């Protein structure tokens, strides 16, 4: 049937950039024109910015505008505004006498840049009552950082560990456009009491800040 | 006035049914045509199908097999019935307009079908403010919510009275099939003596709720 193939996936771009994002159906959409664009936030429904290609809803800032052409189509957003962090569709309909389909595009993610923060980093011991369950988790934060790309190796007794912890970050802030990211160690309650030294190594650029604990020490 | 309204989220197990209605005010469900739409958790959006004003149905090749869009215009619904449910079918469901090409367009507020094949309340763990935390400055503390299924759980600290700088990590999935996450906050070194933090930690699926005072570590 119909399909909407979207890109870039992902963009980042500086406040006040140029954005474009385009959108091409896979055959020609209901009076060459039926595609709508639509922005999601962080826990929102979808929102419509921008119909029959190029109709700016009331209330829609002019910054967005859409185009389109063929079976191509492109969103764009003229001057990057902090609130305008969001994921766009394009939507686009077909049909015939004997047919309504509709297709949504992938999403494009668009993050805002913004200048390089190095994260407070904070490291958590396994609590004693977790212990009791026979399993001890290892919490390292970074938090509110730029950009979200970093290395966050875990240490136990100065023996780098590899395959027991799992990573997860948070959405671009909407205050200070950063992120926070959390990386947690399991490991049996008999690994962690045989071993003394857990530490946390976050290495952004050419810089590793490394916390640490001693098991049992205050 | 006008508004749109899914009805009928809920747990489904697999192999099992959803039926959700879509119930419409300020104006007439056989004036225009609807789809359903549906967003699995940090996903894209996905057409399901949609019913012509003249009231035809039409579906994305994939839904026609297991999916049906009915209309009854004395209730002023439109219904989505879909069987056979899998994990993969866990979304927030829409009933939209999508208005590509026309001014009109209205969405529901979404309703959530979650298609688990198990049900396991969350253990919760302090994540306590360092005995290193900075005077005068700042400290961070948490809570640790681990081994639940299936998502979502929701976090807010004293209440809902303290939110700035709190972070609630998405949830990663564990080799174990379970569910565990962090919330955190960063607060006044100084208040950690005098200000009770407790994390509220609410998972529907199981109905249960945690409540954690997180507070410094005895020595
Ligand atoms: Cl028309
Ligand atoms: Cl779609």
């Amino acid at each position: 049937d119909i399909q909407m193939t979207q890109s870039p996936s992902s963009l980042s771009a500086s406040v006040g950039d140029r954005v474009t994002i385009t959108c091409r159906a896979s055959q020609s959409v209901w009076r060459n024109k039926f595609v709508a664009w639509y922005q999601q936030k962080p826990g929102k429904a979808p929102k419509r910015l921008i119909y029959a290609i190029a109709s700016l809803y009331s209330g829609v800032p002019s910054r967005f505008s859409g185009s389109g052409s063929g079976t191509d189509f492109t969103l764009t957003i003229s001057s990057l505004q902090p609130e305008d962090f969001a994921t766009y569709y394009c939507v686009g309909h077909y049909g015939s006498e004997n047919d309504a389909y509709y297709a949504f595009g992938q999403g494009t993610k668009v993050e805002i840049k913004r200048t390089v923060a190095a994260p407070s980093v904070f490291i958590f011991p396994p609590s004693d009552e977790q212990l009791k369950s026979g399993t001890a988790s290892v919490v390292c934060l970074l938090n509110n950082f730029y950009p979200r790309e970093a290395k966050v190796s875990w240490y136990v007794d100065n023996a780098l560990q590899s395959g027991n912890s799992q990573e997860s970050v948070t959405e671009q802030d909407s205050k200070d456009s950063t992120y926070s990211l959390s990386s947690t160690l399991t490991l049996s309650k008999a690994d962690y009491e045989k071993h003394k030294v857990y530490a946390c190594e976050v290495t952004q650029g050419t810089t590793s800040v490394t916390k640490s604990f001693n098991r049992g020490e205050c | 006035e006008v508004q749109l309204v899914e009805s009928g989220g809920g747990l489904v197990q697999p192999g099992g049914s959803l039926r959700l209605s879509c119930t419409a005010s300020g104006f007439s469900i056989d004036s225009y045509g609807f789809s359903w739409v549906r967003q699995a958790p940090g996903k894209g959006l996905e057409h399901i199908g949609y019913l012509t004003a003249g009231g035809r149905a039409f579906y994305a090749s994939w839904a026609k097999s297991r999916s049906t869009i009915t209309r009854n215009t004395n209730e002023n619904t439109v219904t989505l019935k879909m069987n056979s449910l899998r994990a993969e079918d866990t979304a927030v469901y829409y009933c939209a307009k999508l208005g590509t090409g026309s001014r009109f367009a209205i969405w529901g507020q979404g309703t959530l079908v979650t298609v688990f094949n198990q049900i396991k309340g969350p253990s919760v763990f302090p994540l306590a403010p360092s005995s290193k935390s900075t005077s005068g400055g700042t400290a961070a503390l948490g809570c640790l919510v681990k081994d639940y299924f299936p998502e979502p759980v929701t976090v807010s600290w004293n209440s809902g009275a303290l939110t700035s700088g709190v972070h609630t990590f998405p949830a990663v999935l564990q080799s174990s099939g379970l569910y565990s996450l962090s919330s955190v906050v960063t607060v006044p070194s100084s208040s950690l003596g005098t200000q009770t933090y407790i994390c509220n930690v609410n998972h529907k699926p199981s109905n249960t709720k945690v409540d954690k005072k997180v507070e410094p570590k005895s020595c």
